[PDB]
């Protein structure tokens, strides 16, 4: 009953709502809060086509989708970490310094 | 129209079951008090009512008309938010728990896996009464507490997969139905005692017990219920999952599963009467090092014995 | 048929109850009576260590429930992801990571 | 489907390289020791590359629905473990003069090598997904080794933002073309759309942001701007690495992926991964005409030769000669790029510290160190297309396959891109021999030089003499 | 089953605009906790039961745990008294561009056939089943990316 | 040559010494103006605590060296006393105690009580200890008088002394068994304290504080039945005391919480004048009871 065009519809919204939550903030937490939500929002479109088709590869894809999700997740929040032990501040254009 | 007529029942017997439960864990911390007067050679509360059963009521009323503080340089929402996790959160951990044939809530095709959401959710309550308190001293006392239930957490799901393995479905009422002849306690004995650490752990509860020094009034009451909302919780699932659930030979099962469950809050009472605290590292050690191998060679030893016998 | 749907409506209606309960209790506790440092990277590395295993636990978790028509095989996949993941284990517990005195 | 022992030795380096990965993790538990860890992965990816003998000898075949084993898969297979090799070979020296935990650089190279493996003998979207991730993480952890150094943590932060973006952007475009096929095998995206229903809009845009995302990991323009600061930012065999493997097995797996897929077939896709490769060959190289420093120079010569290898995918579908010219290239430019990057780490070990300056000048290298200027300055002549080079044979088979198929906008940017590659590789090489003011002692440095010469003795012996990297990559074909 | 699957994408989609334009980080995590549990019951309305399961217990149950754990432990300044991503001349960009991006992937699914989810129940057991049988190397190196992971977060995040 | 010389026994904001001579000893004019001042001190005190003053260096100079105050207010029967931890993490890199919170000003009341009113306030020295407390300052003022007591004296104080011991020791380990986690032991242990309590009510006609020692012996006699009380309370101990060992002493959780911990040799011990079970803990055999023999310890 629920159209696969609206699963699709609501994925893409979320994934790009995060990416304006990725590029849109200077914090890097907010950055890394960005990625989850566009990662997570992917993973929500590979559940919603595999749902309409009735295979698992969608709930499979999904559970790889969120390995990834905490992976990245740990390195991102270590880098987060030393980088606010060695600048004790979080802003993203304060490491910029390699350019040209 | 008897189609309207059973959803009306089946209504009345989860609501029946919530207040049941509700007031099973607010007598539970009466029969905390009791009890702990039995083990300790005293009476306890036995003077407010007949046998002191009014007790209860009356500490509902001083927490009730308990002047509410919330702190002036906190922050609100959150401080008030973690009591609602600590409570809904277990309460709805208990939902899951079949206590009679026909007398279940919901029979969910994930059951203990909508156990693990509930529980997994519970860590909240814990980091938002730390962060919400603003206090140094709460914040370090609860990310030393939350450390502790993660590092008991992680292992929880793994030591119930054997009974999850064992009876070849996520669904209680195939667990309760799959210990008929012989109860999951003896397979699953190593799952059985990695679950009751990790679940007297979750829990907060003695020995593994601050975050609690900023609340008063009912937002207090609101996370001690919750704590033996979730001791009941844990004891119902560990007599569905482990002691055949329901099932006994000569009694009617719901007064089988009362017993049950009512030896495993005396087994929780005696537990915090007895044993004394482990050091923080100790326990840190104790559900990395130990518990999360143990729960993983038990789950490979119950898939090679499932597969043995299977030919 | 009416027994899926009627214990749909009963859990809809325990937690609607629950939530409604715990939040009127909350009301009545606030509507009566009268007025008048640097943490350490330990925290971050357990936490960090639990979210990794319980990704761990989850494979185990789709493992576990369907033992029985996934044969040998699966017992063989899961023996080796079950090695890999105590050789993890070792390797934490054996560098001093999750020693959380120093 | 089941799995075969027959199939198990299919699944031979794979297997090897993870056995290997297990038993360095042990080693590190048991104790921390860098020469025996160092040792052992190299013994482990040595395994891989000599059981890939026993893989051919077995035979090609799909060892899952994800997995597909053939010549093709191991020639990529054994560019990925020569560039592993090469990179923990030119790491030890760098890793002598750290006083932080050595040990888990080689664990993050053997990953990162496993998952270069599976993306060489990757058949499916899972498989696809889970090789450009288990290459990216590792490179994450490598990246920034030197985490106390500003420019590695960087470098560090810069990667890991970016490349999980692109994995999202990529996870998404899989979604959406699942969405529109229903199977996430690589031969059947698209067939069932037939009589000239293959232009699915659906489809076209989920293939389009797996575009975005390879692109990204291909450093291709517009997804290009990471690549000279995470190249100058991270240690140099993180750079040799990443230039080297990373690119040639996320190559590979697009050329898998374009050939097997019927959507190969769109015209909208062909002329997107033109103009993608036009403006990356002609940026790649207008950008590197000021840079003085060696590392950003490499990043946009990556950036320009990743997209003369486009150009060479782009006529896969016309041609019949594109696989093989991508090989040629692929070797070619793996010898260059590795002898480059090698000759950059060996001057730049040991790691002096984070409150040292890391910067090269390599102005005057010939007159206190003689060999490794001139394996430098053979190999900037190898990465201009100059003959009595194996660079210069790869450009001629690229010029040949894009000529073959009438793509001849692609052939003048490769001759402009090529004057200006002759421009600023010979200004370096001129100036390893000016005169300058300012101006080792063990078995691994020596080990190292011993590398890079045997890169530049290929690269001009294949450069003089080609045909047997010719036929060795004729020998290696997949299965159409 | 439509009717959850509705509200439920209304406020994963209502919570992550929250997410996305508040300051407090501990409230801008809560609000992706909803979002998550709003996800969920998408999840769950359209069949797909362990999706929603590992929704809870892992993303919402494990990784937003360790964003919290991170928060608390900056005690999280030069964010909240500038709060320069609401005025428009900032983010006005990124949102033209965004909704540039959102039109053109929606009119590219809108072209698509569309036969409906019939919402039937993939329970675990299936996924399990398939997760270790066509998907054995999947799980094998997703474990040792895991791994990876780990050693990269443990060899970077630690204090001296 | 001190190095850091501020008061220990009085606020560093308070005029003049208290034990001159020419210090007035009985309390002064109460203000609450001094109070509101002392409150804002002690609220500034936690908000712009300066780590120099007390002596300690290294002020959070490692940007993890956080600050913990343990009191003043302290939830066991030790009493009300301050330490500020420097923390690295969880490890303590220094700390200093703050005390003078429980100054009565003893010597001074010594100095303003005769000798045979003093006795109670001799009681309030250690509450724990009671007639143990009692026992030298009655002897030193015998020497002073040139008093030898009877041998009957001897022993009715040497078997009060000896029963507020036990009293003391109950309740110094039922303490520690409920500090390291264990409950059930204080309610046993205050359950006998209760026994002794009895015969000490018996003997003397109080608990705590008997003042019952006098120059030249004791109070009154004992009382017609006292065997009665002391056979009742010598049968009820040692079965208890071997259950208190057996369920609390024993446990392996409360021997990885108490064995191994602050450890000193006999060097420190004698370099820092600690006596009693700390000192013999370190093998020095060094009981005033055996080495310097009193109010006849030498006929038991
Ligand atoms: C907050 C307000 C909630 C209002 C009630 C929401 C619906 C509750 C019932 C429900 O979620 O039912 C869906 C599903 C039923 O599961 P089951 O009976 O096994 O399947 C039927 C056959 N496929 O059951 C589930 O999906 C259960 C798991 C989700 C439970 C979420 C609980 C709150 C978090
Ligand atoms: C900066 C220097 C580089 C400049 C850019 C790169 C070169 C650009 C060449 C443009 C060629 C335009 C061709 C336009 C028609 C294409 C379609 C067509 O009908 O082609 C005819 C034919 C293919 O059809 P076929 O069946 O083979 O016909 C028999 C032909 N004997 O086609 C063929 O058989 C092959 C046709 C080949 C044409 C010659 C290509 C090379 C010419 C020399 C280099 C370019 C000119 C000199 C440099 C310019 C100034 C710098
Ligand atoms: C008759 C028409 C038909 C036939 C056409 C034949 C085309 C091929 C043969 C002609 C090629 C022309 C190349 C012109 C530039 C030659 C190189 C040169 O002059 O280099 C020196 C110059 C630096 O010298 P200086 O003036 O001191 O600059 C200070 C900067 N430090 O260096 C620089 O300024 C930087 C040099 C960058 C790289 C070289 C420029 C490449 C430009 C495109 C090459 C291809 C052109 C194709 C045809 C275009 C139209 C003729
Ligand atoms: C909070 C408000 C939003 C969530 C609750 C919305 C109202 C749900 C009412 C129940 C309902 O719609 O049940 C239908 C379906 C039950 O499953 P099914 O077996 O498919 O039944 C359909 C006919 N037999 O239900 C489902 O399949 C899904 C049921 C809801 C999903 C689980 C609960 C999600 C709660 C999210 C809270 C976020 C904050
Ligand atoms: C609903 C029903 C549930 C009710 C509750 C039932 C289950 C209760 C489970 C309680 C679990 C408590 C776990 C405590 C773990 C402590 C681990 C530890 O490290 O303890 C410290 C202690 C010494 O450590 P070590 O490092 O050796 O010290 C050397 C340095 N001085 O190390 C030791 O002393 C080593 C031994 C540690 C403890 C071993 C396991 C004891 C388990 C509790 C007793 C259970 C008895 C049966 C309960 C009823 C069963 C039906
Ligand atoms: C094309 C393949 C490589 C050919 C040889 C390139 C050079 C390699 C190094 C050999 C020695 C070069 C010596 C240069 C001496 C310059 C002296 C200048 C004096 C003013
Ligand atoms: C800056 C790069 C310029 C490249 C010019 C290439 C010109 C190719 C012309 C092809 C014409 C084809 C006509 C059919
Ligand atoms: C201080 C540097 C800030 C750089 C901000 C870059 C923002 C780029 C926005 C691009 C929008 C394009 C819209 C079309």
């Amino acid at each position: 009953m629920i159209p696969l065009q609206h699963g699709l519809i609501l994925a893409a919204i979320l994934f790009v709502l995060g990416l304006t939550g990725l590029v849109i903030r200077r914090n890097l937490l907010f950055m890394l809060i960005g990625l989850e939500i566009m990662i997570n929002a992917s993973a929500l479109a590979f559940v919603v086509a595999g749902s309409y088709w009735g295979q698992t590869d969608g709930q499979v894809m999904y559970i790889l989708a969120i390995s990834l999700a905490a992976a990245e997740a740990s390195i991102g929040l270590a880098l987060l970490l030393q980088l606010h032990r060695r600048r004790q501040n979080l802003n993203i254009d304060s490491v910029s310094e390699m350019r040209g | 129209s008897p189609e309207l007529i059973e959803i009306l029942l089946t209504i009345l017997k989860a609501v029946v079951i919530l207040l049941v439960v509700v007031t099973c864990g607010a007598f539970m911390s009466f029969g905390e008090r009791r009890l702990l007067g039995l083990f300790q050679n005293r009476y306890g509360p036995n003077r407010v009512g007949w046998g002191g059963s009014l007790q209860l009521v009356a500490d509902m009323i001083k927490m009730f008309f308990k002047e509410d503080w919330i702190p002036k340089f906190s922050d609100r929402v959150i401080f008030t938010l973690a009591p609602m996790i600590a409570f809904t959160s277990l309460l709805l951990a208990f939902a899951i728990v079949p206590v009679s044939p026909g007398w279940v809530v919901a029979d969910l095709n994930i059951g203990i896996l909508f156990f693990l959401m509930m529980a997994g959710l519970a860590v909240y309550a814990v980091l938002f009464a730390g962060w919400s308190s603003n206090n140094k001293y709460s914040l370090l006392g609860a990310m030393r507490a939350s450390a502790q239930t993660l590092s008991y957490e992680v292992f929880l799901g793994l030591s119930l997969m054997g009974v999850v393995a064992q009876a070849g479905s996520f669904n209680m009422t195939d667990i309760v139905n799959s210990q008929a002849h012989v109860w999951n306690v003896i397979p699953q004995f190593f799952g059985f005692i990695t679950f009751a650490i990790a679940g007297v752990a979750v829990c907060h509860r003695h020995p593994f017990d601050g975050y609690h020094i900023e609340y008063s009034g009912m937002k207090f009451g609101l996370f001690f219920v919750g704590e033996y909302i979730g001791i009941v919780t844990i004891s119902a699932l560990m007599v569905t999952l482990f002691f055949g659930g329901w099932q006994g030979p000569l009694l009617p099962p719901f007064i089988w599963f009362a017993l049950k469950t009512a030896f495993f809050m005396m087994m929780f009472i005696l537990i915090r009467a007895s044993l004394p605290r482990p050091r923080y590292d100790q326990v840190m050690s104790f559900g990395w090092k130990i518990c999360l191998p143990l729960t993983l060679i038990n789950l490979l030893v119950t898939a090679a014995v499932i597969l043995w016998q299977a030919q | 048929s009416t027994e899926v749907i009627a214990h749909h409506w009963a859990f809809a209606i325990f937690l609607i109850v629950a939530i409604g309960l715990c939040c009127l209790m909350l009301v009545g506790g606030w509507f009566l009576g009268g007025r008048a440092l640097r943490l350490s990277a330990k925290f971050y590395l357990v936490a960090m260590f639990f979210v990794i295993f319980d990704v761990e636990a989850l494979y185990l978790f789709a493992w576990s429930t369907s033992i029985r028509e996934s044969g040998w095989v699966g017992f063989v996949e899961a023996a080796i992801f079950i090695f890999v993941l105590l050789a993890g284990l070792v390797y934490l517990v054996r560098i001093g990571a999750l020693d959380w005195t120093p | 489907m089941t799995i075969t022992p027959q199939n198990l030795i299919a699944l031979l380096p794979l297997l090897i390289v993870g056995l290997t990965v297990v038993v360095v993790m042990l080693s590190i538990a048991w104790r921390r020791n860098h020469f025996l860890n160092a040792t052992l992965s190299v013994i482990g990816l040595n395994a891989a590359l000599v059981s890939l003998w026993f893989v051919g000898q077995a035979g090609a075949m799909d060892v899952t629905p994800l997995m597909r084993v053939d010549g093709f898969a191991m020639l990529y297979t054994g560019l990925v473990l020569l560039a592993s090799l090469a990179t923990c070979t030119f790491a030890y020296p760098w890793l002598e003069g750290y006083n932080d935990n050595k040990d888990e650089f080689y664990l993050l190279v053997l990953i990162a090598a496993l998952g270069g493996i599976l993306l060489a003998n990757a058949n499916h979207l899972a498989s696809l997904f889970l090789g450009i991730e288990l290459i990216s993480l590792p490179l994450f952890g490598l990246v920034g080794y030197a985490f106390r150094q500003k420019r590695s943590l960087e470098a560090s932060i810069k990667y890991t933002i970016l490349s999980a973006a692109a994995s999202s952007f990529l996870l998404f475009g899989m979604a959406l073309v699942y969405a529109q096929s229903g199977d996430l095998s690589f031969v059947a995206l698209g067939k069932n759309l037939g009589d000239g229903m293959l232009n699915e809009p659906l489809l076209l845009a989920g293939f389009g942001l797996m575009i975005v995302g390879l692109g990204f990991k291909l450093s291709l323009v517009p997804f290009h701007l990471w690549t000279p600061d995470v190249y100058q930012g991270a240690p140099a065999p993180v750079s040799t690495f990443l230039a080297t493997a990373s690119k040639i097995a996320i190559f590979g797996v697009v050329m898998r992926l374009f050939l097997y897929a019927p959507v190969g077939d769109s015209e909208a896709i062909r002329v997107v991964l033109a103009i993608i490769a036009f403006a990356s060959i002609i940026f790649g190289n207008l950008m590197a005409l000021s840079q003085t420093n060696i590392k950003r120079l490499l990043g946009y010569s990556s950036i320009s030769h990743l997209g003369y290898l486009l150009v060479a995918l782009i006529a896969l579908q016309t041609g019949e000669m594109s696989m093989e010219a991508v090989g040629v290239y692929l070797a070619g430019y793996l010898f260059s790029s590795l002898g480059a990057f090698g000759v950059v780490s060996l001057m730049s070990s040991p790691y002096r510290g984070p409150d040292a300056d890391s910067l090269f000048s390599y102005r005057g290298l010939f007159w206190h160190r003689p060999i490794l200027a001139a394996v430098m300055t053979v190999m900037m002549l190898s990465l201009a297309g100059i003959p009595m080079t194996l660079g210069f044979i790869g450009k001629f088979y690229v010029l040949a396959v894009g000529v073959q198929a009438h793509l001849w906008w692609l052939v003048g940017a490769v001759v402009v891109g090529s004057a200006i590659g002759l421009y600023y590789y010979l200004r370096v090489a001129v100036s390893l021999y000016l005169h300058a003011p300012e101006q080792p002692s063990n078995w691994q440095y020596s080990a190292g030089g011993i590398v890079v010469l045997i890169s530049a003795l290929l690269v001009l012996v294949l450069g003089v003499w080609p045909q047997p990297l010719i036929s060795i990559v004729r020998l290696a074909m997949p299965l159409m | 089953m439509e009717f959850a699957f509705y509200i439920c994408g209304l406020i994963a989609i209502l919570a992550t605009l929250r997410v996305i334009t508040h300051t407090n980080p501990v409230h801008a995590l809560l609000y992706l906790i909803i979002s998550l549990l709003a996800i969920s019951g998408v999840f769950f309305s359209l069949g797909a039961y362990f999706a929603g399961a590992l929704e809870i217990i892992v993303y919402a149950g494990a990784i937003m745990v360790l964003f919290v754990f991170v928060v608390m432990m900056l005690n999280l300044s030069e964010i909240e008294q500038e709060r320069q991503w609401l005025k428009p001349q900032v983010w006005i960009g990124p949102a033209i561009l965004s909704a540039i991006m959102l039109v053109v992937i929606v009119y590219a699914i809108l072209g698509v056939n569309d036969q409906g989810i019939d919402g039937t129940p993939i329970s675990a057991k299936a996924v399990g089943i398939t997760l270790f049988g066509p998907y054995v190397l999947a799980v094998e190196l997703a474990s040792m990316l895991l791994l990876a992971g780990l050693v990269v977060a443990f060899h970077v995040g630690r204090e001296e | 040559g001190h190095p850091n010389l501020r008061r220990i026994m009085m606020p560093q904001t308070w005029k003049g010494h208290p034990l001159r001579k020419d210090y007035p000893a009985r309390a002064t004019e109460f203000s609450p103006f001094e109070l509101t001042k002392a409150k804002q001190d002690l609220e500034m005190e936690a908000l712009t605590f300066k780590p120099e003053e007390w002596g300690m260096k290294r002020g959070t100079e490692n940007e993890d060296f956080m600050f913990l105050n343990l009191g003043p207010n302290h939830p066991s029967a030790h009493g009300a006393f301050r330490i500020v931890l420097q923390l690295d993490g969880e490890e303590i890199v220094d700390c200093v105690p703050d005390i003078g919170y429980h100054h009565r000003g003893a010597e001074k009341m010594g100095e303003r009580q005769s000798w045979h009113s003093y006795i109670p306030y001799t009681d309030r020295i250690e509450y724990l200890g009671g007639c143990v407390n009692e026992m030298p300052y009655v002897l030193a003022v015998e020497k002073l008088a040139g008093i030898t007591v009877p041998d009957r004296v001897n022993v009715i104080r040497v078997m009060l002394s000896e029963l507020f011991r036990i009293n003391s020791h109950l309740l110094y380990i039922s303490t520690f068994i409920q500090d390291v986690g264990a409950m059930t032991p204080v309610f046993f242990a205050f359950t006998d304290r209760q026994k002794i309590y009895d015969l000490v009510e018996a003997i003397t006609g109080f608990r705590m504080h008997p003042a019952w020692f006098r120059i030249g012996g004791v109070a009154h006699d004992l009382p017609r039945g006292w065997d009665r009380l002391l056979r009742e309370f010598l049968d009820w101990m040692p079965k208890r005391l071997a259950s208190y060992e057996k369920a609390a002493l024993q446990n392996t959780i409360l021997k990885g919480r108490s064995q191994g911990v602050a450890a000193y040799g006999a060097k420190e011990a004698l370099e820092w004048g600690t006596t009693g079970a700390g000192l013999r803990a370190t093998g020095i055999d060094f009981d005033v009871r055996k080495a310097r023999p009193y109010s006849g310890y030498e006929n038991f």
